[PDB]
RNA sequence: AACCCCUAUACCUUCUGCAUAAUGAAUUAACUAGAAAUAACUUUGCAAGGAGAGCCAAAGCUAAGACCCCCGAAACCAGACG
């Protein structure tokens, strides 16, 4: 122990630490250059003459008349359509399991974006046409832990990862209004508004949420028993029967495709300072939050 | 008669143990060793990084700085709009303007351009480790004094004075007190009249403040309140929104 | 942050294990991040110099430098080129050999 | 000396002047009574009734809904006839 | 310096002090208010949405008026709310 | 010539005056406060200043957006010239590009 | 801030003292002993 | 280039550039062949497969493209199902 | 031993090259000219995360330090004044 019993009792016998003895750590203050002096006056490193040392060269990707580089190369749609393509921030398995070994994600409730969000497992971004979570496959072989996650997109290895452990996975959409909340809710509550519905997917992901292959939430749920099985007889495991489990209930536990948090309903106000939950009675109201 | 005798309520590293401190009181002008409080090492036993002192005091004193000088360019002199002579045939110098830097009561080349500000901010984590080393140093350097209490038998400013040349506590003196509202009447009336002996609150202790005055007292809550604060930053999650919103567990 | 469950067995399936309790009896300590992980970072500057550093180190650094040029020496088959810095607690070491260093940390038990 | 009291925020709700020309506006709508009610509830002294929207309100909801964002059974029935289509 | 209010808002103070101060509420009031113009140079939108065709994307469309300059003479008539583009 | 030939009055400064005295108290508001208050809200100044920097174009163009209504009309249009006058300085000349 | 030279008198003294043995005026006139002074040496 | 635009004081982004380069997450920039679409009649097929190819620029030109285009194009994307996934990442590359 | 002896083609700019008989300068005093991003580098903090909502992240991220002059046309336009 030479470091810090050694650092602190050499201080004991050092005049008192001031404002009158203080430095920066040396290589955290490299030197200002000025234009003062044989060195650096006289030119002061402009050159001469000439569009340099005045000042005046032309612009960035000029070439001097030449038809430029980045102009004559043909236009290609590349980036053609980049800020309206969706986005899905990858969740590995390994990460998963890496959260569940730390306590950071827990297993024992129902996981989706807000308890991945608020393990600080996964950064989502709504402003970055960020759609959600893609779970992939990585770490499949290695995965352990049994849950219940809502994920946005999921590979096909993925999934058979979560069903051999015995856990239930599905894919849920969320639109970018929706996203924003759920990822986000404390910012939300602030700002004293209802509730919101979760939109439906747009038309073109409607195939894919509505199929039973990707456990899509709007699937229709008599389907998924064949569905498992596939997986389980491509991948050489046995479907457990989770009905039998303990945690059953709770690997069941899923939103209703207009909510966005278990247990609260669309065009519910929270009262965050009183802790109080607003509930409108309106029957129009009542209509327009239920349709 | 029983000793104060305050012990690290967060929990201490295995691999090192508590420093500690006698506690005194200001009731008496002997009344030294009252108690011993132990100290957590993270707090009062950091590692001594004079640098990074040196980048929170000069944060401390330049981030607010506005400063106001301005100066008056060649366009913003009054007149100058008219050639003062020919381009040609004059045998002069060619000027544009009479306002021009080269002329007398032209304007300035390169002057200041204020207001101009100095704000910026160096990382939460940075400010909280520089007042980790402070008080360390303090420690250290046999600096800093526990108080149980900062009552004062008296609020006379002389009583006070005589205490701290009898304790050899050196020409200046920073008291911290938890709170604003709860600081004793008679210390409040003693430091009132005083010029190095400055009385503040816990949540006014800042770098610049300890290292400008050379002895520093602390309550026995302050040391509490301060490792409380202080060790948070160390096992907190990187925010998810403003620490100033709601949050599970915080604050308290 | 959550402090890490007890588990039955260990590592877990990710590979963490927690630090030995109690302390290992050596000049110097490693202690963990706030996320509960050994201290090796890999580093890179001028696109091609790879660099390891051993961050929170504290007691007798120069002790901790013995004994990572002992065990690095056989692998390079010379004496790793290292940095030592007292002020930091920090040992920065040139190439890549976290993965190395992470195992051989956690053997030690930090 | 003695310290100032330290700067502390101010609690209680702020209603600005309304009848005041330099107010910003954005601090006169209904959109900050709402915040001023989630963020101190029942002592904003805001009606909790009009945080919903009203029945005009409602309306115009209702109509860009209706516009913009079809049911599944419409985008269902949308991709079969595209889909035939194509076939 | 700065001036204490905004310029723009200098001429609504002035209604506040002196005679404009005690002129009739309801009048005041006709004066204040500055609803839009029927559109007469210029076709609206008709809708809040448009579908852009070149991505296909939903935006949002506004309808800016046409400046209308009224020479004096169309003050002694009936133009319909027509003046000169 | 160009140089004095009596000594200026002696410097007087009172180091322990108040000001001095309770310099840096509360840079710690938020830290040590609950995050109740951010530090640059301690900054007093002008109101297109507060806890913010930028050179002189970037301060030109906030002042002109945050006070250019209030500003007087002299005062203005010197602003607006300078805003123009850097523009071309920054984005047009200089050594690099 | 504004800063001014306020010892240019020293500075003009340095190079004046290695010329007073000159003749003429660029005994004692700086841009002219300059020049001098630096041949000198 | 627009170093502090007068509206926000900041930089702008060169668009000529977005509508003729891919930029990979590592620093690489992909382009088209000039002429790859001018007259084909006259061109052999070993020249016009040449023309066809999407190719990638030198570290001059990448640096120059760089400067040209703001960070939001540097950042990495995660597009569903991009055809460029793979070449985001660099892989056994020395020094 | 002041000089006499010996040695020695002012300075700046500009040029392939200037004692040049190329430019500027009587002299003194005062005044009078390098402003910043993109990256990278250096030194701290924390670290698969960083950052005091936004952003970035396949060791990153945050903070800081450190680079981009002065004077000069003939003109052009607007509104006044003759
Ligand atoms: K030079
Ligand atoms: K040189
Ligand atoms: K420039
Ligand atoms: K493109
Ligand atoms: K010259
Ligand atoms: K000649
Ligand atoms: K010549
Ligand atoms: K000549
Ligand atoms: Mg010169
Ligand atoms: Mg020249
Ligand atoms: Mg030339
Ligand atoms: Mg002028
Ligand atoms: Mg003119
Ligand atoms: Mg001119
Ligand atoms: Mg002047
Ligand atoms: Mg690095
Ligand atoms: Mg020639
Ligand atoms: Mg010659
Ligand atoms: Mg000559
Ligand atoms: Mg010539
Ligand atoms: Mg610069
Ligand atoms: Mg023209
Ligand atoms: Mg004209």
């Amino acid at each position: 122990q030479g470091g810090g019993a050694r650092a602190l009792d050499l201080l004991r016998g050092l005049p008192r630490v001031s404002l009158a003895n203080l430095k920066p750590n040396p290589g955290s203050k490299k030197p200002e250059r000025r234009p003062r002096g044989r060195r650096r006056g006289r030119k002061c490193g402009r050159g001469h003459k000439g569009e340099r040392q005045r000042g005046t060269r032309p612009r960035l990707g000029f070439e001097g008349g030449q038809t430029p580089f980045y102009i004559r190369i043909p236009k290609y749609g590349f980036n053609e359509g980049h800020s309206f393509r969706r986005q899905y921030k990858p969740l590995s398995l390994n990460r998963l399991q890496y959260l569940i070994d730390l306590g950071r994600v827990d297993p024992s409730q129902p996981i989706d974006l807000t308890q991945l969000v608020n393990g600080r497992g996964v950064t989502i971004q709504p402003l970055k046409r960020d759609y959600g979570v893609q779970l992939v496959e990585e770490g499949a072989d290695t995965f352990t832990a049994k849950v219940n996650i809502e994920v946005q997109l999921a590979s096909e290895l993925a999934i058979a990862a979560i069903e051999k452990n015995g856990g239930v996975v599905t894919t849920a959409f969320y639109d970018p209004r929706s996203l924003d909340i759920v990822c986000k809710p404390v910012p939300f509550f602030l700002r004293g508004q209802p509730i919101p519905k979760r939109m439906l997917p747009p038309e073109e992901l409607v195939p894919y949420y509505t199929d039973a292959k990707n456990r899509g939430y709007l699937a229709d749920p008599a389907k998924f028993p064949e569905a498992r099985l596939e997986l389980a007889r491509k991948y050489g495991y046995i479907l457990p029967d989770i009905t039998k489990d303990e945690l059953f209930k709770m690997l069941c536990t899923r939103k209703d495709p207009r909510q966005i948090f278990f247990g609260l309903a669309p065009g519910w106000v929270v009262n965050m300072a009183d802790k109080k939950i607003l509930k409108p009675t309106d029957e129009n109201l009542l209509k327009y939050y239920t349709s | 008669p029983e000793p104060v005798l305050r012990k690290v309520e967060l929990p201490v590293p295995t691999h090192r143990r508590p420093v500690q401190a006698w506690v005194e009181s200001l009731r008496g002008f002997e009344q030294e060793r009252v108690g011993l409080a132990d100290l957590h090492p993270d707090v009062f036993a950091t590692a001594p990084r004079l640098d990074i002192l040196h980048q929170v005091a000069m944060w401390q004193k330049n981030f607010k700085r506005i400063s106001y000088a301005k100066t008056k360019t060649r366009a913003e002199v009054r007149g100058g709009g008219r050639k003062p002579w020919p381009q040609k045939g004059t045998g002069r110098a060619r000027h544009g303007s009479i306002r021009s830097p080269l002329w007398r009561g032209g304007g300035v080349a390169h002057g200041p351009r204020g207001p101009t500000s100095y704000y910026y901010m160096l990382p939460m984590k940075v400010r909280a480790l520089g007042l980790k080393v402070a008080l360390t140093v303090k420690l250290a350097q046999d600096d800093l004094h526990i108080m149980d209490s900062l009552e004062l038998p008296t609020g006379d400013p002389q009583y006070l004075t005589e205490l701290a040349h009898y304790r050899r506590w050196g020409d200046s003196v920073l008291l911290v007190d938890l709170t604003h509202e709860e600081m004793p009447q008679s210390i409040v009336e003693a430091t009132s009249r005083l010029k190095t002996f400055n009385l503040i609150p816990a949540v006014g202790l800042n770098v610049h403040s300890m290292l400008k005055h050379q002895t520093l007292v602390l309550t026995l809550p302050t040391v509490a309140f301060l490792e409380d604060k202080l060790l948070w930053q160390d096992s907190r999650y990187r925010p998810l929104y403003p620490f100033s919103l709601p949050y599970s567990d915080f604050p308290r | 942050i959550p402090d890490p469950p007890k588990h039955e067995h260990y590592p877990t399936p990710s590979g963490w294990q927690p630090p030995r309790d109690p302390p290992p009896n050596l000049p110097y300590f490693v202690r963990r991040s706030r996320m509960h992980n050994i201290p090796v970072y890999k580093d890179i500057t001028h696109g091609n110099r790879q660099m390891t550093v051993i961050r929170k180190v504290e007691g007798d650094i120069w002790a901790l430098q013995k004994d990572v040029e002992d065990f690095l020496s056989p692998l390079l088959g010379k004496t790793p080129v290292t940095q030592v810095n007292e002020v930091t607690g920090t040992l920065r070491i040139k190439g890549y050999f976290d993965q190395e260093l992470k195992a051989w940390l956690l053997e030690k038990g930090f | 000396y003695r310290a100032r009291p330290p700067p502390r925020r101010r609690p209680g709700p702020r209603w600005p002047d309304p009848e005041d020309l330099l107010t910003p506006r954005w601090q006169l709508g209904p959109r900050y009574a709402a915040k001023q009610f989630a963020r101190y509830g029942a002592a904003s002294g805001v009606v909790p009734g009009s945080l919903w929207p009203s029945p005009e309100q409602l309306r115009e909801l209702e109509a860009e809904e209706r516009e913009w964002y079809p049911s599944l059974a419409t985008m269902q029935e949308s991709l079969r006839v595209k889909q035939l289509a194509e076939e | 310096p700065l001036h204490k209010y905004p310029v723009w808002l200098w001429k609504r103070l002035q209604l506040r002090e002196g005679i404009c101060s005690r002129l009739p509420g309801h009048y005041l009031r006709s004066l204040e208010e500055e609803r839009t113009p029927t559109p007469v140079h210029y076709r609206p939108h008709g809708a809040k949405f448009k579908i852009n065709p070149k991505n296909g994307q939903r935006e949002r469309v506004e309808d800016v008026p046409i400046p209308i300059y009224f020479p004096p003479e169309s003050q002694r008539g009936l133009w319909g709310g027509e003046g000169w583009i | 010539i160009g140089i004095r030939l009596t000594l200026p009055p002696p410097k007087v400064v009172d180091r322990w005056n108040e000001k001095r005295a309770m310099f840096g108290v509360y840079d710690n508001i938020g830290i040590l406060g609950n995050f109740e208050k951010h530090p640059k809200e301690l900054i007093r100044g002008p109101i297109w200043l507060r806890g913010w920097k930028g050179n002189e174009l970037q301060r030109c163009i906030r002042k002109r957006k945050m006070v250019g209504s209030r500003m007087f009309a002299d005062d203005l249009h010197n602003l607006n010239k300078r805003i123009r006058y850097l523009y071309k300085h920054f984005n047009r000349h200089g050594k690099f590009r | 801030l504004r800063n001014r030279v306020t010892d240019r008198y020293f500075r003009i003294q340095e190079v004046l003292k290695h010329a007073r043995h000159f003749r003429g005026r660029k005994n004692r006139c700086y841009r002219l002993a300059v020049r001098t002074v630096i041949r000198a040496f | 280039l627009t170093y502090f635009s007068a509206r926000k004081g900041k930089r702008k982004t060169v668009k000529a550039v977005i509508d003729r380069f891919l930029r990979l997450h590592c620093g690489l920039w992909v382009r088209r062949k000039a002429g790859y679409k001018k007259k084909l009649w006259k061109k052999t097929p070993a020249r016009k497969k040449r023309l066809r190819e999407f190719v990638f620029c030198n570290k001059t030109q990448s640096k120059l493209l760089d400067k040209m285009t703001t960070s939001f194009w540097k950042r990495r994307n995660w597009y569903v199902d991009d055809p460029y996934q793979k070449y985001h990442d660099r892989t056994n590359l020395k020094v």
